[PDB]
């Protein structure tokens, strides 16, 4: 009986699993590491802050190796609960890494809600959220500390770790944009906020501390981090209809080895707003009730998961005029890619199409290197927009081709590339080896 | 799970690909013997095929080689006059690549820059650990 | 001060964590792998598609390895939000895989449920949802397209992308029937909807297209692989009387080493329902007030997780004739498995059994070959159903071994098992090595 | 056209990723391992369980190895839903481990519940609830089974199972304190609940049985196992008011390479309650309503992410008398450093510092050496409780620096943390290498 | 655009609601090509 | 800070402490002439 | 509005600040603004609300 009663019960089917064992489960082998240390270091931010300034900051050398860097705003609500959206990624308009003098990358507010909206995910985007917003109902002039972290390629993991130590004469740093205006906290859709405090801003680096063996191997040695990078490139979108099916063909002037695509649709107008705005709850200011607009949004609840309110009816991507894949639905890109590729769950008009196995990770796992390919174009086809907004009923019982006649504010289009490079150190100089 | 005579006629009766060998069979009821696993078949075909295509390294090869070709000469020489007097000169090219056989590599800064003095080692230090001094704490009980 | 002041403080109980260290945490050196591309190329179905109908398809030679596979399907609501649950599950009965003619595998839409609900998880199983229902209160008439990924040992990672590439003489088949009946789409309850329209169906394959030297390896050597199997017996239960404790000892027609055993008792009328109905939020149609039904489940909350709602009072898995392990309590089966052997949280109703410390990977570990076990026998105590469904304190305020009046309309019972098999390749032709 | 598009867009820059290749991702070969098989076995209890007391059990040696194990509990509800927090956790007061009498380690209430606020998460974060309270609005009278698995390094993996088989000389204990009290259970804060049931109590060991070969071995060699100890230290709270912020100094008494700390400060009459109450939904007895009070807590929603009702203003960690790292605010490790350290949302009142890369795994990745720190002490400074918590407008809309006038309430403050030792177990008898 | 005090006393990113007229565009680049003559005639070098 | 590690700090009290010790009779009362306004100066004095 | 700077490496080519010859030196603009500019912040001695 028992355990036993099974243990015994072998054959011929079982040596597949378990005959010539190599391996057990039951004693596991930890690998022997070099001692290291992590300090967090305060670095300084030359030039003033507050709502449309830009500044910057070396990163110090304080240790050998750099990752994680982590911004932290101190905003005050301008108005109540429902106002804000992610405030503090709205208000960090944009971050670009200089390294020698060398762009080597860039990342922008709304990539941060973008990549959010991809690769966090359950806990590890709620704490985001956590960190970026007010999630327990706050009122006016609450004050809190909002902390951003960055994701470039040496934020995301130990093993990208910036070896500033091996970067003796160049430069590292940083310059961060801020955002003229932040929903509910200076302004409120297009008014401002009288009164409203500008933000106190600081910036943490995560510095690593290595022992002899390996500081010298750093410091002497050449290196090649293979990196990622993003590409951006903002657009025109064919401003959706109600009386017909927009299209447009985008021809995409990326690069490089690229994991991939990322796009949204938004309205310019309020950061994060993907999707139409409708009389449903959640899709509008004062949804549901008589005091419902279908012109201005919830900002709380900015972002959605109802797809009928997204702007995408179908896509492709060609490549020197011949089709990658055959055409899918928008949905497809929305719900589907995201399910295969990463696990998350994508809000509605956010949209990603893999060129890669494993997008979410840092292996390398399947590319489309842009740098070989004379066109590559995005064609997108757009719903049309004969939906009332103002009445549930035509919102929520309508056809897959069709969306909200409020879709046509989202005129703004965003697609984003993500892909390898190659950041090559050596006599203390680093830098990029494509472009 | 039938003693072999007839997993083995199973195997030809079921089209096991190659067959037995490398499967590893059950004899007759139990005092559970098969841990014996039939070598794999000898000489398993290697069906004719056709599957040698250029490789993407040896395509890799052949995209750089027009890469650097291009980078030094025309895509395109005009053959416009050729014959003209005795003008086999003058004649357009066109220097306008694909980008798919355009160069992308960046300018190499770090092997330009040649700074003045070599790089050292960045040491830095806090000190000896005073409290730490001649304090063993690896000692076996005696 | 600072990362140096944990370095320095080193003595003889570092020695185990990083004397002669053997590996770092910030170098990290990708591996180099094959050359690769995906693309997503629609697949031709023979035969009508609609509600009863059986339908095929092969699965044609474009790539060279096969991965994930993704039925399509585009319904019309019949009905209200909340009167559907997965309907596009639901309406894909099964799916039969065949190789050369053999049968490799078949899954059900009851297994898509159970898999679902035993392993996907967080924003993940959402995500899932959101492909196969309507989760943002769509109304009747909507139309959707609904994306139902299959879950054959290929089309769940990369490892087991079965090589039609060595498959030279044998077509490769999947089977789809399509169930004559969809809850909130082409009917409600026991009645048809006039007027509801027949579902689309497309079915999609990603295709692997390798670099020479891969694909050659492929077309012509052997290759032999573990895969999994789902077997799976349907039954009637000792349906519990509202007098006494029902019991029942099932004979479990298993084969194969088996990874794990997992089965619901369930309410075949309703597809989902897994739990008995009750006048308590989400546990009926109109639950919570006096116009409840208990005998009508809210199907947009079919689920729960009130184990009170639950039929299995206790359960032991006999080999042999031999106790397994000692009697546990159903919700030991229902919490405690799932939380040690998967990590997520599985609704009442649903039980799980593993003989693998891992049961949710593709790796094994640990397993109940069937093939040795003469007798297999499942035992089952049910739990009373005394209680008066109708009265939320009746329900909400009872004991361990009871349960609701409803929980006698829990006549099947469906009991699964998913097994390793060996499938093997050469000189174009598969097959899977056992019976 | 098709994937074919993509792989011949192929050059130098790709060598970086498939030049050379190593690896593929398309073919897994699945380690032969060995073979093994699992059972849970009930063990007995030495000595009385009821609220209260203290008992012991030595565990069988059923199987070989053992991992996981699971404590049942039967509680009834002394009152109604929303009257009881993790009741079964609460319950296990604690436990002890001893290996042939040596303390191996300890766990605490209180830290399962420090844990599970730290490093579970999502649907495991869910499930566990499910198993340790009530969770679908149950009513007094109600009677449920609960399961604590423990925490001890040998239940978080396989490869630490601890090896019955090789301690042939000692025996292996538990011990366990029943808490005296149970909120909702046998107490509604301080007032006892007449009737109350006494808990049943069940200790199972789940064991590993292994083949011949690897039995062999574990029973003859020697072993070392690396494993993880909790140390910890309850303390006092400087209590701040609302005209001072109060600050303290309290030295550490732990030792041994530490993978992190983790902190709490608390109201030790109310178990979970890591944040002071307010008139806000959920957090405080009625909450949001003319009956609302905010001296005791909506049990069942005792934890909260609104961090304005927490405590803690800043803090740092100094070590020989000098700053590991720069002060820092409450939030950033409340909300930071699990985030970039585990990926969890740890609830408010409740803070982590980690000295390692991954404090959530096993594998060791940077330790602070206690053993060589003489001074080594955590230094807090709390918030001014000026805001009036029965005034959502005071409570919602004030600034960082300051708290409810009810968090003066949360006097008790736990310390942890968890470090690596070295578990040897030689000729039958086993023990910890360090102090 | 027909009140000075608007048109005079604005801001950097306005301008005239009658400047919605410029609608077309016009992108002019000034390059070098090489001009060859060769025994009585001629042509460009780069095309 | 030298060389990214920290040699040494002061804090404001620090200077009250240090000065409450250390520094006397003028050079005292010359350091407070450096530190705040000591000639009875008004409100929207300005002081370097 | 902008100010071009009139250095002598700021009116031509010819003495282009060599700041990679420059490799272990900074270079540094000190930019003082003035407290009052007429008919922006000032009316002759008058400051403007």
């Amino acid at each position: 009986a028992g355990g036993l009663s099974q243990l015994v019960a072998y054959g011929a089917q079982d040596v597949y699993l378990t005959g010539n064992p190599q391996i057990t489960f039951f004693k596991t082998v930890y690998r022997r590491y070099t001692n290291f240390a992590i300090e967090s270091i305060q670095q300084t931010i030359n030039g003033s802050v507050g709502f449309g300034n830009k500044v910057s900051t070396q990163i110090s050398r304080n240790g050998d190796l750099i990752t994680d860097i982590v911004v932290e705003f101190v905003l005050t609500k301008g108005g109540n609960g429902g106002t804000t959206y992610y405030p503090a990624e709205e208000l960090l308009q944009d971050v670009e890494l200089e390294i020698g003098g060398q762009r080597i990358d860039k990342h922008y507010n709304d990539w941060f809600r973008t990549y959010d909206a991809l690769f966090r995910m359950n806990d590890d985007r709620y704490n985001y959220r956590r960190m970026t917003d007010w999630v327990n109902n706050e009122l006016v002039g609450a004050q809190k500390r909002f902390y951003v972290p960055l994701i470039f390629f040496f934020n995301q993991t130990p093993g990208l770790a910036l070896p500033l130590i091996a970067l003796q004469y160049h430069e590292v740093k940083l310059y961060f944009t801020l955002a003229s205006q932040v929903q509910g906290v200076n302004y409120n859709g297009s008014s401002a906020i009288a009164g409203a405090a500008q933000p106190t801003m600081s910036v943490w680096v995560d510095y690593i501390f290595l022992d002899t063996q390996e500081r010298t191997r750093f410091a002497q040695l050449p290196h090649e981090y293979l990196i990622e990078q993003l590409q951006f490139t903002g657009s025109e979108t064919a401003t959706p209809s109600a009386t017909t099916q927009a299209s447009q063909n985008i021809r995409l002037n990326f690069n490089h080895p690229t994991k991939y695509l990322a796009w949204n649709f938004n309205n310019p107008t309020n950061y994060g707003q993907y999707t139409a705005l409708a009389n449903i709850p959640g899709a509008c200011s004062g949804a549901g009730t008589a005091a419902a607009t279908v012109t201005t949004p919830d900002y709380g609840n900015t972002g959605t998961y109802n797809e009928q309110l997204a702007v995408l009816d179908s896509a492709k991507i060609q490549l020197n005029g011949q089709d990658r894949f055959a055409t899918r639905k928008g949905s497809y890109f929305n719900k589907v890619q995201p399910y295969q590729s990463i696990g998350g769950v994508t809000p509605a008009g956010v949209y990603l199409y893999s060129f890669a196995l494993k997008p979410a990770g840092r292996q390398p796992s399947g590319t489309c290197n842009f740098s070989r390919i004379d066109n590559a174009t995005l064609s997108l086809t757009y719903k049309t927009c004969s939906i009332d907004a103002t009445s549930p009923a035509a919102v929520l019982g309508n056809t897959e081709t069709v969306t909200a006649n409020t879709a046509t504010l989202l005129t703004a289009l965003n697609i984003y590339a993500k892909n390898y490079n190659v950041l090559r150190i050596m006599s203390g100089m680093g830098g990029l080896a494509y472009a | 799970r039938l003693s072999a005579a007839y997993a083995i006629r199973a195997a030809r009766i079921s089209m096991i690909p190659g067959g037995v060998d490398g499967l590893v069979i059950n004899y007759a009821e139990g005092g559970e013997p098969a841990w014996v696993q039939y070598p794999l078949k000898k000489q398993k075909p290697l069906p004719n095929n056709l599957c040698y295509t250029p490789t993407l390294e040896d395509i890799a090869r052949k995209r750089e080689a027009v890469i650097a070709k291009y980078t030094k000469q025309p895509l395109e020489t005009g053959t416009t006059f050729t014959h003209v007097l005795n003008a086999s000169h003058l004649n357009e090219q066109y220097t306008r690549v694909k980008k798919s056989a355009l160069p992308d590599k960046e300018f190499p800064i770090i092997e330009t820059e040649k700074y003045p003095e070599p790089p050292i080692l960045w040491e830095t230090t806090i000190g000896a650990p005073s409290r730490l001094f001649d304090r063993s704490d690896g000692v076996k009980y005696v």
